[PDB]
C-alpha cells in the first residue's frame, strides 16, 4: 500500500526537499539530517545517532 | 539411459490428459516412481563406467547428480502446490511442463557422453528456468533478474563453443573417453592461455565465480520456491560438474592459471559469509550462503587432487539438499507473512514448534555439523587444501566460525524472542510442508550412513 | 516454585503493615484511603521511601513513571494486583 | 510501564530520579541493613539541605554536579531485582506467552476439551465487536484536531461503553503463563 | 570534583551528564512537545489499526 | 502529582474488565473433557528389556560378527611380574636379582 | 566371554535408549523424568564393571566394531579406546549426572516442557561419552561438536530471554575458534601421519612438530575457557541451574583439558607447546580467581571458580603430569557439581534470587545446604584427606619440584589463596550474618530428590579422593622428600587466604563509607575484557561487513565493472547507430565515402 512518494530518494539539496524528506520519514525538519553527500548510495535517509 | 529418459517424456503427455485436478498428484507418483528407478544407477564400477551407448554413459560423479536431480521434481511440485492454486488449468500445466523439460535436459546433461552434446543440453537448461523465472515471479525485478541469469551465462558460455569446436578441429573428436584416453599436456603459451580461459570461465560463472555471483541474488530472490529449489540445488552444480569434466585437457596449464580464481574463492568465501552477517531478506542470505559453499567447491576443483574432488562431489549434493530446504523454509513463512524480511516475523518457535525443529535441523546442516555429508566434503576439501599449501586453514576456519554464526543468527532471528504481536495470520503447518521438510532431510541423515555414494569415481 | 497464590486481601494487609512500621505515620489515623500528600503530610521524598519500602518488601520493581503518581495505598495495592495478575 | 511518558522531565521528577537511583546504589555498596539505614538517613539530609532552594539556576547547577558524582560512585555492578530489565529472570516466560488468537486456529477435537471456556471466549469476541464500533466514534469525536498530543486515552463516558482500546490490555497472557 | 568520564563511540554519553538537557528553553520545549505529538499521532494509527477486530493479517509498517 | 481523575476512571474499568476476563480463564470441574478410546515387578522387567536384552545384543554382535575380523578388539598384552606362571605355557618366570633388604 | 567390551558397549547403548523412546507414550508422560534418571543410574551401575576388572588387571582394550568409509589408504571405522582414561571418566561422569536429575526433578518440576529437559540432558551425556571414548580424531570430532551444540541449546533454554540467546551465541563463537586448531591438527595429522587413528599417530610422530600440537591446544583453550577465551563460560550461567551444574561445571568444559590428556605422549616431546600451554593455564586461574574475588552473583563466582580449576588443570599438563591433571577432573566433579546443587538449592528457596546482597542468615535457616556447602568448599580449598586434597595437595607439590617458569609457579599460589578467598566470601555473605531477604520466607529443603541427590554427591566429596587414589596403579615417581616449609606451602597459602579475605570481609560492618579503587574496579567488570573485546572487534566486523563488502563491491562495483559497464556502452553505440534522420543525401555521401575507401585501401 506504499506509493511511489513514500520511497527513500535521492539526496536533498534544497531546503524544501529536504522538509519534503523529513515528512516522508515522519519526523521533525529541525531533527532531519542526511548522510553526507558522497560517493555511497544513501541517498535521502536520516542519519539517526549512532546509539544502540 | 533411456529406462529413465522415456518415463520423463512420457511425465509430459501423462499431465497434459491429466484431469482438471488431478495433474498433482499424477506427477509426484509418477516423478517419485521415476526417482525410484533412477535409484539404480548408483551401482557404480571400480573401473572405468557404465557405458550404455555411444551417445550416454554414467559415472559415479555423474550418478549422484542425477538422483538428486530426479529426486528434487517431486519435492518441487508439492512446494508450487500451494501458490499456484488460483490459476488456470492450462497455466498449471505448462508450469509442471517446465519443469519436467528442465529435469529431461538435465538428465540428459549429466550422461552426455559428447562436450558438444554437453553443451547444448547444458544451455537448453536456460529456456526453462528464464521462463519459469520471469512469467511465474511476484515482483517487478523478475525480468531485470531474468535478464542478468541469461546475459551472465551466455557471456560464458559462447567462448567455450568456439573452443569446444576448435578442440575437434586438432583432436578430431569432443568424446570424453577418447580425450581421457589421449589426453596431451597445453605448452605455456598465449594461444593456450586463451583456451584454457575459454574452456573455464563458462563453468565459472554458473558456480558462481565471486567477482562473477551478481545475478545469482537476483535470479534467486525473484523466482518462486521451484525456480529458487532448481537453482540452487541442480544448476549451480552444472559448472562444478563440467569443471570436473574438462581440467583433463588443461594439465598443466591449470597450475600458473587456477591462482586468480584460487585467490578470489578463498577471499569471496570470506566476503559473501561476511555479507551474510548483514542481510534483511533470508532468501539473499541463503544465496550468499550458496556462493560460499560453491566458492569452496571452485577451490577444490582447482586443486585437482582426489580429496579435492571426493569433497568438492560430497558438498555439491550436501548443499544441494541443505540450500533447497532452506529455501522451502523460507517460502513457508512468506506464505504467511507475504513479506520476506527476517526481521518482520519473530519468535515462531512458540507458534510453531514443529516447523522450528525442521529450521534448527537445517541450520545444523547448513552448518557443518559432524557427521551430515556436509562436514565430510568440507574436511575433505580443507585437508586437500592444507597440503596444497598450510596457510590456507586461516581462511577455512575464518570461513567455518563465521558460517555458524550467520546460520544461527538466521535460526534466532526467526524463530527465538517474542512474537510479533500484529501478526495474527500464523496458521499451523500444513502436512504438505512437514513432508516436504522431512523429505529434505531424511535423505542427508541416511547418506551420511554410506558416504561412498556420493563421494564421487576418485573413491 | 511453591509459591502461594497471594490475594488482594495479602496484598492489603502487607501494605498496610509496611505502612505502620513506618514511624512518621501514626497507625491509628492510617487508612487504606488515606492520601499521602494531604491526609499525612508526607513529602514527595517520604513518597518515593515508602515506594522503595513496597518493592523491597514484595520483591519487584515499580517504575519511576508509575511509582511517582501512587499516593494512597489502595492505589497501591490496585497496581501490585495489576502487576501481579490476582483474582480475588 | 503503564501510565504514559510526558514531553519531558520536570526539575521534581529529576531530583526524586536520582534520590531513588542514589538510595539503591548505596544500598548495593552498604549490604548490611543497619550500615544502609544509617547511610541512607546521612542522605537524606544531604538531600534536605537544599530543599528549599529559591533560585532555578542554583537549583540546576546542582543537582548536576550530584549526578556527576553519581556516575562516579555508582557500584558498577548494582542490585537488580530478578524481574527487573536488567536482572537473571528479566524475559524469563516470554517464550511461555501465548496470543490469544491462537485458540482460533485449534481443530474441533481439541475445542471439544473445555466447552465452558470457549463459550465465554465467544461472548467476549461478540463483547469486542460491539465495544470497537462504538469505541471508535468515541474516540474520533475526543481527539482534538490535528491529532493526539499525547499517547493518553480517555475512560468509558456512557453506561454501556467500554473503554477505547482495551481488547489487548484486559487480554494479554500472563505473567507467568506457564 | 570527580574524575571526569569521557564518552567514546561504544560508550556513549550518559542522559544524566548530557549538557542540553540542562540548558532549557521554550523552543527546546516546543521541540519536545512536537516530538512527542508525533509519537503519539504515529502510536494512535498504529493501536487504531492493531485493535481492530476485523483485521486478519500484518499491519504494514512504512518505515520497515 | 499523581493520576488525573480520568486516568483513575480508565485505569478501574480496564481493571474490572481485566479481573473478569482473569476469572473466566479457570475451569471448570468438567473442562478437560477427556476421549476416551482403546483398540520389585518394575525393576525386574526394566532389568530385561533395558539391560539384558542389550547386553545380549551386543556380546552376539562382538562374538560373532566383530571378532570374527583381525584386529578388531585388541587387547593389553597383560603386564608380567616374576614369579608369574603362564596358562598357555606352564612356564614359571624367574624371580629377581635377590636385592639387599634392609628397612 | 571377556565381558570388559560388551559392558563398556551396553553402558553407551543402553544410555541411548530413552532417546528412541522420545517419540513413545512414556515421553508424553509425566514418568519420563524419572525413567531418564533411572536408565542412567543403571548405566553408572552397570560401568562399575568394567573400572572394577581395570583396577584388578589394568585391562584395556580398542574396539573398533563398524567400518565406515575407507579413503583410499586411509580406513575410518567405529572405534572406541577403553583405557584408565575412559573407563575410570564415565562412572564418574554418570554418577555426577544421575545426581543432576534427581536434583533436576525438584528444580525444573514447574517447567511445562521438563521431558525435553530430560531428554536434552540425555543427549549431552551421550556426545559426551562418544566424545570420551573416541579412539579416531573424527569421532572425538563428533563429540567435540556434539557437545557444544546441546550446550547451546540448554544456555538458550528459555529462548525468550534476549540474554540467554546472546550467551549461546557467543558460547558457539568461542568454541569454533577452537574449532579452527581442531581442524588444524586433524589436517595436519592427515596429511603427515596418513592417520586419524591415535595408534598410527602416536607409532609416527617420535618428536612431534608445533603445528599439531598449537592446534591442540588452541582447541583445549578454546573449549576449556582459557584466558583468550574465556567469558563464554561465565555467561553461560544464563541457562538453568541443572545445565550449569552438568554441563558448564563439572564435564563438558574439563574436555579440552582431557583431549591434552588424551595427545599427551605427543606433549612430552615438546617443549615449547609445553611452556605455552603452562602459561595459559597459570594466566587463566589468576585472573578467573581475581574476577570471582568480587562478583555478587553466586553462580558467577562458581563459573569462575571451575575456571580457575580449569586453569589450574592445563597448568599440570604443562608441567607434565597428565594422569594427576586427570585425577583433578575427576574429584572436581564431585565437589563443584555439589557446589552448584547448593547454590541452585538456595536459589530456589528464595524465590530465584542469585544476588548474595539479599542472602542473609541461612547457616540454621537451611542447614543441610549449609553443611553440604561448607564441606565442598573445603574440599575445593584443599583440606587434608577430603576428595579434592588428593589432586590439590601433589598438583601444588608438583609444580614447586619442577623445572618451570617463575611466573607460572607465583600465580598458582596467588591463584590458590584467591580460592580460598572466594570460598569465604561465598559464606560469609550467604549463610553467616542477619537475613536480608524479603518478609515472606519460603525457604525449604524437606525433599528427598533434593536431599538424596546433594548427599550422594557429599560421600563422594568426601571418600572419592581416598578410594580412587587408594585403587588406581601408580603412574608417576613421586616427589617423596621435599623441604619443610615448601611441603606445607598449599595450606599456608590457603590459610592465609582464608584470613586475610575473613578479615576484610569482617570490615563491611563498620559504619563507614568509601568509593571504590581501581583495582575493585577492574576485577568486578572482569579486566574489562569482557566490554572491549565484545565491542570493539564485533562492531568493526558488521560494519565492514554491511560498507564494504556488502555495498561498496558487491553493490556497487562489481554492478559498474561488468554489467553497468557493458549497459551503457551498448546504449551509447545503439544511440549513435540508429539515429539518422532519414535524409538521402547523407546516406548517399557516406556511400561514396564508403565506395571511395573501399576501392583505394584493398588495392
Ligand atoms: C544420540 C543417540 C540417539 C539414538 C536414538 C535414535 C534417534 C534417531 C533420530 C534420527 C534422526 C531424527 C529425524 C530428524 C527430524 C526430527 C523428527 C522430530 O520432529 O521429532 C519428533 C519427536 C516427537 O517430539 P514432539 O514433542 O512431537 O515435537 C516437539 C518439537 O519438535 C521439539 O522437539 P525437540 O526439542 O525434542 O527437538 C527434536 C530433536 C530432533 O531433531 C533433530 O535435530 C535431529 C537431527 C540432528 C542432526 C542434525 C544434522 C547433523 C548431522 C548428524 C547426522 C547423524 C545421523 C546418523 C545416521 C542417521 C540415519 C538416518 O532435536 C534435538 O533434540 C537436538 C539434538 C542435537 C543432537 C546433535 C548431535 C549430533 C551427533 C550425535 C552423534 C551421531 C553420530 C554418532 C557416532 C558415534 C556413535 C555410534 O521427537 C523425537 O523423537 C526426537 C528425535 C530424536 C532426537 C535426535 C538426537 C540424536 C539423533 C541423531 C541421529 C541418529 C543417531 C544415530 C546413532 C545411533 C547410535
Ligand atoms: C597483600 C595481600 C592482601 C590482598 C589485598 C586485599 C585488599 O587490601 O583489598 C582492599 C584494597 C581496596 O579495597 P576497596 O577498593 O576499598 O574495595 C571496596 C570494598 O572493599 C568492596 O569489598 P567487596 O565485598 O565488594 O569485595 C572484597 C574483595 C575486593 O577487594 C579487591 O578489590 C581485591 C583486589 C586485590 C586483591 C587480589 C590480590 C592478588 O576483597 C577480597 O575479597 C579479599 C582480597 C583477597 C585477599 C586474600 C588473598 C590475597 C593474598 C595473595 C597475596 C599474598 C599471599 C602470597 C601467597 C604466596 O585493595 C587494594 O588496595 C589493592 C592492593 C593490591 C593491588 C595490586
Ligand atoms: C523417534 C526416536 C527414534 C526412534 C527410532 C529408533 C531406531 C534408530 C536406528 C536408526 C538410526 C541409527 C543408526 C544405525 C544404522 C543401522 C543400519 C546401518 O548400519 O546400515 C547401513 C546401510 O544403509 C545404507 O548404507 C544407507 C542408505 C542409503 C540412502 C539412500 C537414499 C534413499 C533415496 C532417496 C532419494 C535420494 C535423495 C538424495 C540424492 C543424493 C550401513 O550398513 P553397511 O555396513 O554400510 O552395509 C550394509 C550391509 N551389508 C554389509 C550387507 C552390505
Ligand atoms: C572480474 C570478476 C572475475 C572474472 C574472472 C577473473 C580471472 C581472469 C584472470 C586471468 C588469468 C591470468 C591471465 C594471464 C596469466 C599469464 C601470466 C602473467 O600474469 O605473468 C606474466 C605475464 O606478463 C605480462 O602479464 C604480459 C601481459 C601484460 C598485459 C596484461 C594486462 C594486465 C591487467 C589486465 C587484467 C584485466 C582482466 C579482465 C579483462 C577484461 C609473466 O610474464 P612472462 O613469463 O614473460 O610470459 C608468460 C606467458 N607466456 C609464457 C605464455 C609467454
Ligand atoms: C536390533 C535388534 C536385532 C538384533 C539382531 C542383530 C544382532 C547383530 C547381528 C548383525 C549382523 C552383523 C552386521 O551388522 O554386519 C556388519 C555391519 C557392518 O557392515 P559390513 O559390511 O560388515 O562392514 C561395514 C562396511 N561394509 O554391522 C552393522 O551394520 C551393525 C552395527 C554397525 C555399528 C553401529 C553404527 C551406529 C552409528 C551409525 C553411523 C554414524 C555415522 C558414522 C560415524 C563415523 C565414525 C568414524
Ligand atoms: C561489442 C558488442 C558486445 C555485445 C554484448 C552484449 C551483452 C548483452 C547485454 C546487452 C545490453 C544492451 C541493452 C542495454 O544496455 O540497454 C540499457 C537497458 C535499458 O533498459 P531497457 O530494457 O532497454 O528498457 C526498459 C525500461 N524502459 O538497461 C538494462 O535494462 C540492462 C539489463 C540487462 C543487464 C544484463 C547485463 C549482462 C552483462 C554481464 C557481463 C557480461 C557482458 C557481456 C560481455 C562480456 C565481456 C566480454
Ligand atoms: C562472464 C563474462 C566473460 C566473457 C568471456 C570470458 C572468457 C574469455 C576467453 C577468451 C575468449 C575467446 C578465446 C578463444 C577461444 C579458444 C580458441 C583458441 O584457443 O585458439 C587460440 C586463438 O587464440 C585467440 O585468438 C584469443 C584471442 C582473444 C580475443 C578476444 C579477447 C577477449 C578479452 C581478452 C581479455 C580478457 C581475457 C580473459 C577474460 C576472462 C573473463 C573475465 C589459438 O589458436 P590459433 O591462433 O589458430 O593457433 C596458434 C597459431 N596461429
Ligand atoms: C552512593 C551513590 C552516589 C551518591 C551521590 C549523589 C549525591 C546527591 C546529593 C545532592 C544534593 C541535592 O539534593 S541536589 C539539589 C536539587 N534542587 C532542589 O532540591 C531544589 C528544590 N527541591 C525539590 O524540588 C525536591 O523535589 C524536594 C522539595 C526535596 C521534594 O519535592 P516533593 O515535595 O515534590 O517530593
Amino acid at each position: 500500500h506504499v506509493t511511489k512518494d513514500m520511497f527513500p530518494g535521492p539526496y536533498p539539496k534544497t531546503p524544501e526537499e529536504r522538509a519534503a524528506a523529513a515528512k516522508k520519514y515522519n519526523m521533525r525538519v529541525e531533527d532531519y539530517e542526511p548522510y553526507p553527500d558522497d560517493g555511497m548510495g544513501y541517498g535521502d535517509y536520516p542519519k539517526l545517532p549512532d546509539r544502540s | 539411459m533411456l529406462k529413465i529418459i522415456i518415463p520423463t517424456t512420457m511425465l509430459l503427455p501423462m499431465t497434459w490428459m491429466s484431469k482438471h485436478n488431478m495433474i498433482w498428484i499424477n506427477a509426484t507418483v509418477h516423478s517419485l516412481l521415476i526417482s525410484l528407478i533412477s535409484l539404480s544407477l548408483l551401482n557404480q564400477l571400480g573401473e572405468n563406467s557404465l557405458n550404455f551407448s555411444l551417445t550416454f554413459f554414467s559415472d559415479s560423479l555423474s550418478a549422484p547428480l542425477l538422483v538428486l536431480t530426479t529426486w528434487l521434481l517431486p519435492l518441487m511440485l508439492m512446494a508450487s502446490q500451494s501458490h499456484l492454486s488460483k490459476e488456470t488449468t492450462t497455466r498449471k500445466k505448462l508450469y509442471i511442463t517446465m519443469l519436467i523439460l528442465l529435469q529431461l535436459f538435465l538428465i540428459m546433461t549429466f550422461t552426455a557422453t559428447e562436450l558438444i552434446l554437453f553443451y547444448i543440453l547444458f544451455e537448453a537448461t536456460l529456456v526453462p528456468t528464464l521462463i519459469i523465472i520471469t512469467r511465474w515471479g511476484n515482483q517487478t525485478e523478475r525480468l531485470n533478474a531474468g535478464l542478468y541469469f541469461l546475459f551472465y551465462t551466455l557471456a560464458g558460455s559462447l567462448p567455450l563453443l568456439v573452443a569446444l569446436v576448435y578442440i575437434q578441429n586438432t583432436t578430431g573428436s569432443l568424446n570424453f573417453l577418447i580425450i581421457h584416453y589421449w589426453s596431451h599436456p597445453l605448452s605455456n603459451s598465449w594461444s593456450n592461455i586463451f583456451m584454457w580461459l575459454a574452456c573455464i570461465m563458462a563453468f565459472m560463472v554458473k558456480m558462481p565465480l565471486y567477482g562473477l555471483h551478481l545475478w545469482l541474488p537476483k535470479a534467486h530472490v525473484e523466482a518462486p520456491i521451484a525456480g529458487s529449489m532448481v537453482l540452487a540445488a541442480v544448476l549451480l552444480k552444472l559448472g562444478g560438474y563440467g569443471m570436473m569434466r574438462i581440467t583433463t585437457i588443461l594439465n598443466p596449464l591449470t597450475n600458473y592459471m587456477a591462482y586468480p580464481f584460487l585467490m578470489l574463492s578463498m577471499w569471496g568465501m570470506i566476503m559473501t559469509s561476511s555479507i551474510c552477517l548483514r542481510q534483511t531478506d533470508l532468501k539473499s542470505l541463503i544465496a550468499y550462503s550458496s556462493v560460499s559453499h560453491m566458492a569452496l567447491v571452485i577451490v577444490a576443483i582447482m586443486i585437482q587432487t582426489p580429496w579435492s574432488f571426493m569433497g568438492a562431489t560430497a558438498l555439491m549434493i550436501a548443499h544441494g539438499l541443505t540450500s533447497s530446504m532452506l529455501f522451502c523454509l523460507a517460502n513457508t513463512n512468506y506464505e504467511r507473512v507475504h513479506s520476506r524480511t527476517m526481521i518482520l516475523a519473530r519468535g515462531l518457535q512458540t507458534l510453531l514448534p514443529l516447523m522450528a525443529t525442521w529450521w534448527l535441523v537445517a541450520s545444523l546442516t547448513n552448518l557443518a555439523l559432524p557427521p551430515s555429508i556436509n562436514l565430510i566434503g568440507e574436511l575433505f576439501i580443507i585437508t586437500a587444501s592444507f597440503s596444497w599449501s598450510n596457510i590456507t586453514i586461516i581462511l577455512m576456519g575464518m570461513n567455518m566460525m563465521i558460517t555458524a554464526l550467520y546460520s544461527l543468527y538466521m535460526l534466532i532471528t526467526t524463530q527465538r524472542g517474542k512474537y510479533t504481536h500484529h501478526i495474527n495470520n500464523i496458521k499451523p503447518s500444513f502436512t504438505r510442508e512437514n513432508a516436504l521438510m522431512a523429505l529434505h532431510i531424511l535423505p542427508l541423515l541416511l547418506l551420511t550412513l554410506n558416504p561412498k555414494m556420493i563421494l564421487g569415481p576418485l573413491y | 516454585s511453591d509459591a502461594p497464590p497471594l490475594t488482594l486481601e495479602a496484598i492489603k494487609d502487607r501494605v498496610l503493615y509496611v505502612l505502620k512500621l513506618y514511624d512518621k505515620i501514626d497507625p491509628e489515623k492510617l487508612s487504606v484511603n488515606s492520601h499521602f500528600m494531604k491526609d499525612l503530610g508526607l513529602d514527595s521524598l517520604d513518597q518515593v521511601e515508602i515506594i522503595m519500602a513496597m518493592e523491597d518488601e514484595f520483591g519487584f520493581e515499580i517504575p519511576d513513571i508509575d511509582a511517582e503518581k501512587l499516593m494512597c495505598p489502595q492505589e497501591i495495592v490496585d497496581y501490585i494486583a495489576d502487576k501481579k495478575d490476582v483474582y480475588e | 510501564a503503564f501510565s504514559a511518558p510526558a514531553a519531558y522531565l520536570t526539575h521534581q521528577q529529576k531530583v526524586l530520579r536520582l534520590y531513588k537511583r542514589a538510595l539503591r546504589h548505596l544500598e548495593s555498596w552498604c549490604v548490611h541493613r543497619d550500615k544502609y539505614r544509617y547511610f541512607a538517613c546521612l542522605m537524606r539530609a544531604r538531600f534536605d539541605e537544599h530543599k528549599n532552594e529559591k533560585d532555578m539556576v542554583k537549583a540546576t547547577q546542582l543537582l548536576r554536579q550530584a549526578e556527576e558524582e553519581f556516575w562516579y560512585g555508582q557500584h558498577p555492578q548494582p542490585y537488580i531485582f530478578p524481574e527487573s530489565p536488567g536482572g537473571t529472570s528479566y524475559e524469563r516466560y516470554e517464550c511461555y506467552k501465548v496470543p490469544e488468537w491462537c485458540l482460533d486456529d485449534w481443530h474441533p477435537s481439541e475445542k471439544a476439551m473445555y466447552p465452558d471456556y470457549f463459550a465465554k471466549r465467544e461472548q467476549w469476541k461478540r463483547l469486542r465487536r460491539e465495544s470497537w464500533e462504538r469505541e471508535v466514534k468515541q474516540l474520533q469525536e475526543e481527539t482534538p484536531p490535528g491529532g493526539p498530543r499525547t499517547e493518553a486515552l480517555p475512560p468509558a463516558r456512557k453506561e454501556g461503553d467500554l473503554p477505547p482500546l482495551w481488547w489487548h490490555i484486559v487480554t494479554r497472557p500472563r505473567e507467568r503463563p506457564m | 570534583s570527580f574524575p571526569k568520564y569521557k564518552p567514546s563511540r561504544l560508550a556513549t554519553l550518559p542522559a544524566t551528564l548530557d549538557p542540553a538537557e540542562y540548558d532549557i528553553s521554550p523552543e527546546t520545549r516546543k521541540a519536545q512537545a512536537e516530538r512527542l505529538a508525533i509519537r503519539s499521532r504515529l502510536k494512535r494509527e498504529y493501536l487504531l489499526q492493531y485493535n481492530d477486530p476485523n483485521r486478519l493479517g500484518v499491519i504494514e509498517d512504512p518505515a520497515l | 502529582s499523581g493520576y488525573t481523575p480520568d486516568e483513575k476512571l480508565r485505569l478501574q474499568q480496564l481493571r474490572e474488565l481485566r479481573r473478569r476476563w482473569l476469572k473466566d480463564q479457570e475451569l471448570s470441574p468438567r473442562e478437560p473433557v477427556l476421549p476416551p478410546r482403546r483398540v520389585t515387578y518394575r525393576h525386574s522387567i526394566f532389568a530385561v528389556t533395558h539391560v539384558l536384552i542389550p547386553v545380549w545384543i551386543i556380546h552376539y554382535y562382538l562374538k560373532y560378527h566383530v571378532t570374527a575380523k583381525p584386529y578388531t578388539v585388541v587387547e593389553r598384552k597383560p603386564r608380567i611380574f616374576p614369579g608369574d606362571t603362564i596358562l598357555e605355557t606352564g612356564e614359571v618366570i624367574p624371580l629377581m636379582k635377590e636385592f639387599p633388604d634392609q628397612h | 566371554m571377556n565381558p570388559f567390551a560388551s559392558l563398556t558397549l551396553t553402558t553407551l547403548t543402553i544410555l541411548t535408549i530413552p532417546i528412541m523412546m522420545s517419540n513413545s507414550n512414556i515421553y508424553k508422560t509425566n514418568l519420563y523424568p524419572n525413567y531418564v534418571k533411572t536408565t542412567v543410574s543403571y548405566a553408572f551401575t552397570l560401568s562399575l564393571v568394567p573400572l572394577l576388572m581395570f583396577m584388578h588387571t589394568g585391562q584395556e582394550m580398542i574396539i573398533s566394531n563398524w567400518h565406515w568409509m575407507t579413503l583410499q589408504t586411509v580406513e575410518l571405522s567405529l572405534s572406541f579406546k577403553m583405557d584408565y582414561f575412559s573407563v575410570m571418566f564415565i562412572p564418574v561422569a554418570l554418577f555426577v549426572t544421575w545426581s543432576i536429575m534427581e536434583f533436576s526433578m525438584w528444580y525444573m518440576h514447574s517447567d511445562p516442557f521438563i521431558n525435553r529437559f530430560f531428554k536434552y540432558l540425555l543427549l549431552f551425556l551421550i556426545t559426551m561419552m562418544i566424545l570420551v571414548t573416541a579412539n579416531n580424531l573424527f569421532q572425538l570430532f563428533i563429540g567435540w561438536e556434539g557437545v557444544g551444540i546441546m550446550s547451546f541449546l540448554l544456555i538458550g533454554w528459555w529462548h525468550g530471554r534476549t540474554d540467554a540467546n546472546t550467551a549461546a551465541l557467543q558460547a558457539i563463537l568461542y568454541n569454533r575458534i577452537g574449532d579452527i586448531g581442531f581442524v588444524l591438527s586433524m589436517a595436519w595429522f592427515l596429511t603427515h601421519s596418513n592417520a586419524w587413528d591415535l595408534q598410527q599417530i602416536f607409532m609416527l610422530n617420535n618428536e612431534c612438530p608445533n603445528m599439531p600440537l598449537i592446534g591442540l591446544l588452541l582447541a583445549a583453550a578454546g573449549k576449556s575457557a582459557q584466558f583468550g577465551l574465556h567469558p563464554w563460560l561465565p555467561s553461560a550461567m544464563e541457562g538453568p541451574t541443572p545445565v550449569s551444574a552438568l554441563l558448564h561445571s563439572s564435564t563438558m568444559v574439563v574436555a579440552g583439558v582431557f583431549l591434552l590428556i588424551r595427545f599427551y605422549p605427543l606433549m612430552e616431546t615438546n617443549k615449547l607447546v609445553q611452556t605455552m600451554t603452562l602459561c595459559l593455564g597459570a594466566i587463566t586461574t589468576l585472573f578467573t580467581a581475581l574476577c570471582a574475588i568480587t562478583q555478587n552473583d553466586i553462580k558467577k563466582i562458581v563459573a569462575f571458580s571451575t575456571s580457575s580449576q580449569l586453569g589450574l588443570m592445563m597448568v599440570t599438563i604443562g608441567i607434565n603430569q597428565p594422569h594427576l591433571a586427570f585425577l583433578h577432573i575427576c574429584m572436581h566433579a564431585f565437589f563443584k557439581a555439589m557446589l552448584f546443587m547448593c547454590s541452585g538449592s538456595i536459589i530456589h528457596s528464595l524465590n530465584d534470587e542469585q544476588d548474595i546482597r539479599k542472602m542473609g542468615g541461612l547457616y540454621k535457616a537451611m542447614p543441610f545446604t549449609t553443611t553440604a556447602l561448607i564441606i565442598g568448599s573445603l574440599a575445593l580449598t584443599g583440606m587434608p584427606y577430603l576428595t579434592g586434597f588428593y589432586s590439590k595437595d601433589l598438583i601444588i607439590e608438583a609444580v614447586n619440584m619442577s623445572y618451570t617458569n617463575a611466573w607460572a609457579l607465583l600465580m598458582t599460589l596467588i591463584a590458590t589463596s584467591l580460592t580460598a578467598a572466594y570460598s569465604t566470601r561465598i559464606i560469609f555473605f550467604a549463610f553467616l550474618g542477619k537475613p536480608r531477604f524479603p518478609p515472606l520466607v519460603l525457604i525449604n529443603e524437606n525433599n528427598p530428590l533434593l536431599i538424596n541427590s546433594i548427599k550422594r554427591l557429599l560421600i563422594g566429596s568426601i571418600f572419592a579422593g581416598f578410594i580412587i587414589s587408594n585403587n588406581i596403579p601408580p603412574m608417576t615417581v613421586p616427589n617423596t622428600t621435599m623441604p619443610l616449609y615448601m611441603k606445607m606451602t598449599a595450606l599456608i597459602v590457603t590459610i592465609m587466604g582464608f584470613m586475610l579475605a575473613l578479615e576484610l570481609n569482617n570490615t563491611t560492618y563498620y559504619l563507614k563509607f568509601k568509593y571504590p579503587s581501581q583495582t575493585y574496579k577492574f576485577s568486578n567488570m572482569l579486566g574489562y575484557y569482557p566490554s572491549i573485546m565484545h565491542r570493539l572487534p564485533t562492531y568493526h566486523n558488521l560494519s565492514m561487513s554491511q560498507k564494504s563488502a556488502s555495498s561498496l563491491l558487491d553493490l556497487i562495483w562489481l554492478e559498474t565493472i561488468l554489467p553497468k559497464t557493458t549497459s551503457f556502452i551498448q546504449m551509447k553505440m545503439s544511440i549513435m547507430v540508429s539515429n539518422q534522420k532519414g535524409l538521402i543525401k547523407l546516406y548517399f555521401l557516406s556511400f561514396l565515402i564508403t565506395i571511395m575507401i573501399s576501392m583505394t585501401l584493398f588495392n
